[PDB]
């Protein structure tokens, strides 16, 4: 399955996932694209922040889902 | 002005913190001219850096804004003297003084790191050649950081 | 009343909004030197207003901000040429009493509005209708 | 005529040489600022705080000008670090030659040597030893 | 009678009748004792093109006491130092007072011909004139070429 | 009734002729650095004419072309000392009045002239049997 | 007056420009123009704006006119005071060409330099010696001196 | 033969030609002495222009005369 | 036997001797510690010069006294 997931500078990523994953494997599987380390990251869907430790299927993103980018600075 | 303002300069002037200097401005009470002695065995050492100091209107809810005066080379301070320290930025805390925050730039003196880096063009290069990096910064501190006074 | 924000720390609010760009476009300033700590020399600004004949002709300008800035005003001075009532055609220097935020300065004002002002003052109908020299034309020193 | 006059740069590099070499007390202190400056003109002095003043005990430091014309014409005398003292004006530092007795009566005699004495003697001045002085460690600008 | 001592007048007037090949030496108007000087710089020499000004003052003492003699002209020599003080035995304990003022410009006019680094004045110079010879005479035609081009 | 050439052009003008020695030899001029594209400062040379106590010295100047060359006059000034009138004698400039090429400045003039007038007007009786200083003196600045 | 060449020249001039050229002429001299090239692509002097003076003299066509770079150059046939060694500028000039060809001859020149005729001796043997330092040295000139000027 | 041309500086050069030589081989054979392209030359003699493509007998050129050479003004 | 040389920059150095050597020995060995050539060094002992020929028993320098170095300057 793919998910997209957009900073708000306002560029979209595509990536290829399994419900299976973590949020923390989505954010390593950011790093290999954008080469942002996960620290920076912060991963926002349908109104929640995201964790680190639970899994797509936990928050229900389902196929081709949206997901939002902020950077910590 | 604020009840905590005038306390805290009182305590600063009864009992300064060893190397440094600071005062109120005699026409602003929330503006206070800094000086901070270059640290020991540091590339900055024997140097005198003049630093500013305000307290804006907000204080203690706003951070104090600080900026040093005399160019310095470091990761962390840019053309103008801006600073880059978590303390001053997203992670000031009200409970925070003005005693920690001078105390914290002295410390950053003597422990630059360019991981999070202000002016990247001196931390990559603090990076890459460390050696050359910290004699360009004791030139910088004989060129700018004496003949103060 | 409130306290006053010393000089150095309102030029750095100045700067970094000088920088990102929020309003109008008809007017933009920076620093001169960009390196220069001590704030002093800027460069400024203001694109001509419609319906004059002024229009669309950009002028640059230079502005000094003294030791008491914000309390004092700055001096401005045109680099290109024009002919403007207040405006020294030798030099280029701006009369403070021909503008009202200069001959009535408040330190709640900006060389943004400084300069907003000089473009109203553009649309000005004294100044609208003058005969001003061709374009590229820049006093020297 | 009474004498021989000794031209500016000998008598400079007379002073010079006795301004490295431990003259008298050390409550006075003179030497070049270039150091490397053929001209001799631009040169820097001290003065120690005389006993029994508020000025005691503290270092000030000044900036001596031989034009010229020395030394048949005056020094130029500036304070740089801040004091409170009768002719030291308190946005510059310069020094009111009038006000100076060895200024206001120059004579090819003199030395910046006796102008940083003549300084220190007149801290001890009855009407300029109770003065109000200033932080130390506060210098004017320029 | 006679202004000063009368050795002086006569001295300064067979200087100016008489004067020494490559020195120029006249006394100022205002002080009989003070001389201006101007010394070119020798051929065969790194001052070749080069005209270097001096001073030369002769003290109340004179001529039991030797005359005072300084470079305004910024030069590079092992004999000369940062302010134009200048290191030669005659002016200081090898003074005798039938030397002439003629004979201590002609001195100093060979000095710069022969630089010799044994003397310890402007150590530096002396010691890169021992360290690298070829760079101490190009350094010594630059700086002739920055000080006495536009001198007189 | 003529045509106006424009500064560089008469520059580059006399410039060349004064590198191909057209003319007497009594006066002489060129750039100084000869790499200023601005073709501003230039250094001449006069001959001492004879029959003067000015006869076979070497006089060398320093003449300076405004913005407004030719239209304008340009300053001169002495640099080896010399007793003259119009000339000061502590710095070495000309006074323009005293100079009548100054004085009644026309754009057919160029510097050669502006040094062969000064030549003239040392043979003049008011300066030809003036006490001159030593060969070799010159002012500074 | 002014020769009704000059006038209709000068009016060609203005109405169409040569692309990449702005000529004009001096408000208190019609026979003075004020050029500027801009530096041609794919060229050392791309990026840069050089500036340029042209003077029709007093014998214009019969004489060719005359035209000096006023911007610093690295080139093999401009000199250290911006005179430009070019044919038709000399003894190769024709009453019968425009100013309009003289510009675009330049403008050609600046991406085509040629040290077969050498007015700057050094820049010529350094292009033919080292063409790739000389155009190397000619950008940094044109970045020194062509841009930051205008 | 010998024959030299006189330049408008005043300098002289002498080369040694045979009445079988042309114009045009003068003027490459002064090149070959002082590098003056032969485009940029013309000759002159006893009031005539010299055309390249004749000989010195053709001119009457005889032994040991003097020819003039005007340089085109190439400025630069 | 040994002595001491005493300079006036304030330094004292100490030389094993022995009554036959020459001042001019005494010169060669201090030159070996101190590196002045000999050429710029006078030696002085109880108000006396001493000179390059003569001997320490010369000039009656006994056991651990004290001998003063003058550098000539040139």
């Amino acid at each position: 399955m793919q998910i997209f997931v957009k900073t708000l500078t306002g560029k979209t990523i595509t990536l290829e996932v399994e419900p299976s994953d973590t949020i923390e494997n989505v954010k390593a599987k950011i790093q290999d694209k954008e080469g942002i380390p996960p620290d920076q990251q912060r991963l926002i869907f349908a109104g929640k922040q995201l964790e680190d430790g639970r899994t797509l299927s936990d928050y229900n993103i389902q196929k081709e889902s949206t997901l939002h980018l902020v950077l910590r600075l | 002005l604020p009840r905590r303002i005038i306390k805290e300069t009182q305590r600063l002037l009864a009992e300064p913190v060893p190397g440094i200097k600071a005062e109120p401005d005699e026409s602003n009470a929330r503006y206070f001219h800094v000086v901070i002695a270059g640290p020991q065995d540091s590339p900055f050492e024997g140097g005198t850096f003049k630093l500013e100091l305000f307290l804006p209107e907000e204080y203690p809810m706003a951070a104090p804004k600080v900026r040093f005066m005399t160019k310095i080379y470091h990761p962390n301070v840019d053309k103008l003297g801006r600073i880059k320290l978590d303390i001053l930025a997203d992670k000031w805390s009200p409970a925070l003084q003005i005693r920690t925050v001078l105390l914290s730039i002295q410390a950053l003196l003597s422990a630059p790191n360019p991981d999070d880096p202000l002016a990247n063009d001196v931390a990559e290069q603090w990076k890459t050649n460390e050696a050359q990096a910290i004699e360009t910064a004791r030139a910088w501190t004989r060129l700018y950081a004496m003949n103060n006074i | 009343t409130g306290v006053k924000v010393p000089r150095n720390f309102r030029l750095l609010e100045e700067l970094e909004e000088g920088q990102k760009g929020v309003g109008d476009g008809t007017v933009s300033w920076g620093l001169e030197d960009d390196e220069d700590m001590t704030l002093t020399r800027w460069t400024g600004m203001i694109i001509g207003p419609p319906r004059t004949n002024y229009e669309n002709r950009i002028y640059s300008l230079k502005v000094e901000c003294g030791p008491k800035y914000p309390e004092a005003p700055p001096s401005v001075r045109f680099v290109t040429k024009i002919n403007m009532n207040g405006i020294n055609n030798s030099s280029g220097m701006v009369d403070a009493r021909s503008i009202p935020v200069l001959a009535k300065w408040q330190n709640s004002y900006s060389i943004k509005v400084v300069l907003q002002e000089l473009r109203r003052l553009m649309m000005s109908k004294e100044n609208m209708k003058l005969p001003q020299p061709p374009e590229g034309q820049t006093y020297n020193n």
